[PDB]
């Protein structure tokens, strides 16, 4: 197969300015007919792909003109001048010069905005939950930028690593901000065991963690 | 179609 | 307008057959070639094929050649993917394709997720996720806890779909077989409790839907 590469895996790039991706073939895309069936599609979270540049440099109906596409053989870069908010997804480039049809494995685009610090809240279990024998302490981090954190749990005082789940949202469309869940499962005897329960963030935007906790007690 | 079809 | 439509969300045990449709509407389906594009692991994208929508002739990536197979009924402009003997790793989202006269994919359909897995259709319980008691601040954060569903996807509303502004809801996470999410609204602290706070749970597989009110504890 004609493997597609492209460079880099993620950029950050500020609104207003150029964010330039580049992707390597195997193999020529110059088909015998003369011309390179190289394209870029751009993946919005939770959406199908769509086509913005196609044969190296031809911008698809109504894809505005700060998209261009330039290249030749086996190297060819996409720029995006003037980054808009909702630019903001996965970038492939595909090939359709050679059967079979290739992609590559997409470049991620995060808009830069300015630092926010992690809203932090956290949630003893429901009356409703312990009732079933089980203990779910949830703590949202909410709508920090940039998108690197760190979450730890402390039960009176001493770190917890087993029965933590974390979920992670994409880049939001309206505010470049992100968020994460953390999810400390117990029992409810183990949850009855302990009286200090402390969600820990650790983030840019603090030299200290940012904690929220509560007593059972 | 340009090419394959 | 031209539309790529695909049926909704399958979920199937291992070994079974599972058959996906992609329907074209606004053009003469006969006149373009239809291809099958699988979300690849780490939200790549890998081409499976394509199939003459005038001869009814496929083409298969190699990969797609053994289990695949690719159908027409042309009188309801539709494509079909057929998928035999399902195994672990055919778990992904399935993309139709129109392939433009440029040989760039111009139309795509919204996907279908294919779920493989033995579990059992499980109702999530839902929690609601009210501050400590202790604590008292300009916004106030709840959320609502919805664990041990099977399968994907659940719904989450706040106040019936009135509450849109300051809601996200959390990639649901895999553990034991059983999907958790979290959904998190931020309100201001004026209006609650005074103001009735409501998470909506809907789980089609299920037959299922919950209010939970967001009770202070």
């Amino acid at each position: 197969d004609v493997v597609m590469t492209q460079t880099p895996l993620s950029l950050t790039v500020s609104l207003g300015d150029q964010a330039s991706i580049s992707c390597r073939s195997s193999q020529s895309l110059v088909h015998s007919n003369g011309n390179a069936y190289l394209h870029w599609y751009l993946q919005k979270p939770g959406q199908s792909p769509k086509v913005l540049i196609y044969k190296v440099s031809n911008r698809f109906s109504g894809v505005p003109d700060r998209f261009s596409g330039s290249g030749s053989g086996t190297d060819f870069t996409l720029k995006i001048s003037r980054v808009e908010a909702e630019d903001l997804g996965v970038y492939f480039c595909s090939q359709s010069t050679h059967v079979p049809y290739t992609f590559g494995g997409g470049t991620k685009l995060e808009i830069k905005r300015a630092d926010a610090a992690p809203t932090v809240s956290i949630f003893p279990p429901s009356s409703e939950q312990l009732t079933s024998g089980g203990a779910s302490v949830v703590c949202f981090l909410n709508n920090f930028y940039p998108k690197d954190i760190n979450v730890k749990w402390k039960i009176d005082g001493s770190e917890r690593q087993n029965g933590v789940l974390n979920s992670w949202t994409d880049q939001d469309s309206k505010d470049s901000t992100y968020s994460m869940s953390s999810t400390l499962t117990l029992t409810k005897d183990e949850y009855e065991r302990h009286n200090s329960y402390t969600c820990e963030a650790t983030h840019k935007t603090s030299t200290s963690p940012i904690v929220k906790s509560f007593n059972r007690n | 179609y340009e090419v394959h079809h | 307008l031209i539309q790529l439509v695909q049926s909704g969300p399958e979920v199937k045990k291992p070994g079974e057959t599972v058959k996906i449709s992609c329907t074209a509407s606004g053009y003469t389906f006969t006149n373009y070639v239809i291809h099958w594009v699988k979300q690849a692991p780490g939200k790549g994208l890998k081409w499976m094929g394509w199939i003459y929508t005038d001869t009814g002739e496929p083409t298969y990536a190699d990969d797609f050649k053994g289990r695949f197979a690719f159908s027409l009924e042309t009188s309801a402009n539709t494509a079909y993917l057929q998928i035999n003997n399902l195994k672990n790793e055919d778990m992904t989202t399935y993309f139709c394709a129109r392939e433009a006269y440029p040989n760039y994919f111009d139309y795509w359909g919204h996907g279908t997720t294919l779920t493989v897995s033995s579990a059992k259709t499980t109702p999530p319980s839902v929690y609601p996720l009210a501050p400590g008691s202790a604590a008292q601040n300009s916004m106030v954060t709840l959320g609502c806890l919805v664990k041990g569903y099977f399968p994907e996807p659940v719904t989450v509303t706040w106040n019936s779909g009135s509450l849109s502004s300051g809601v996200h809801t959390f990639p649901a996470v895999l553990q034991s077989d059983l999907y958790t999410l979290s959904s998190s609204v931020t309100v201001p602290s004026s209006t609650w409790p005074s103001e009735t706070v409501t998470c909506n749970v809907a789980h089609p597989a299920s037959s299922t839907k919950v209010d939970k009110k967001i009770v202070p504890r």
